């Protein structure tokens, strides 16, 4: 089993959340070149940004397996554990607990060698005043 | 025997007239935080 | 998931969007040619 039922998207065996979690050193030993780094600003009480719709177009069937871009989600694990139920069926996906404002975490995932860095926020809707926007 | 943050406001005006006063106060109070230490703290939010 | 089927493998065939560069490769001669239409026609005729 490599693709989905329609054979139009990539697929993988259900991976446990604890397997894909990487620490700063663990991300340091592995080589992340030409990958995608997604920065998530959210917590347990935030709203769900549908990260599935972010990863589905990237790993389609028209791309080769070696051509797939390793997607690393740098953000709080408290929010990310609520979204792993829709992401575990995708390959080459890793999660790094931390904050996007920490330069150590950014250096861990080799932020300098990435094709694109995505910065997203989830708790912005809850806040109302323009200053905190 | 008492200390309040309300006595530190007078720093700002002084800091405008000469930043050397603030630099001396910092290097005398915090224990000598060199700018290299400041950069290292700003990098990893810890001490190595 | 799904198993290997010729229908799925046929479904795999699509057009992917990407971004090529004019510095080196077969289009380097047209990098400063000043005819974007000629480059488009050549790319469509040769590599579709």
């Amino acid at each position: 089993k490599k693709y989905d039922s329609t054979g139009m998207f990539h697929w993988c065996a259900p991976k446990e959340i604890e397997k894909v979690i990487l620490t700063r050193s663990e991300a340091a030993m592995t080589v992340l070149s030409g990958h995608v780094v997604v920065c998530i600003f959210g917590d347990v009480s935030s709203a769900l940004i549908g990260l599935r719709n972010l990863v589905m177009p990237l790993r389609a069937s028209n791309f080769h397996y070696h051509e797939l871009k390793h997607i690393v989600f740098v953000g709080s694990i408290e929010y990310l554990k609520r979204e792993w139920e829709t992401l575990h069926n995708f390959p080459k996906v890793s999660i790094l607990p931390g904050t996007p404002l920490s330069r150590a975490d950014l250096r861990a995932v080799n932020i300098n060698l990435c094709d694109m860095c995505v910065i997203l926020s989830a708790n912005q809707n809850n806040i109302d005043d323009t200053s905190l926007q | 025997t008492a200390f309040a943050v309300s006595v530190l406001d007078s720093l700002m005006s002084a800091t405008y007239f000469n930043d050397n006063i603030l630099t001396l106060i910092r290097t005398l109070v915090t224990g000598g935080a060199t700018p290299e230490l400041e950069a290292l703290i700003a990098e990893e939010n810890a001490l190595r | 998931g799904g198993y290997s089927t010729p229908q799925t493998l046929a479904n795999r065939d699509r057009c992917r969007v990407a971004q090529l560069a004019l510095l080196d490769g077969p289009f380097a001669d047209l990098g400063d040619g000043g005819c974007y239409g000629d480059l488009f026609c050549k790319a469509l005729k040769t590599y579709n």
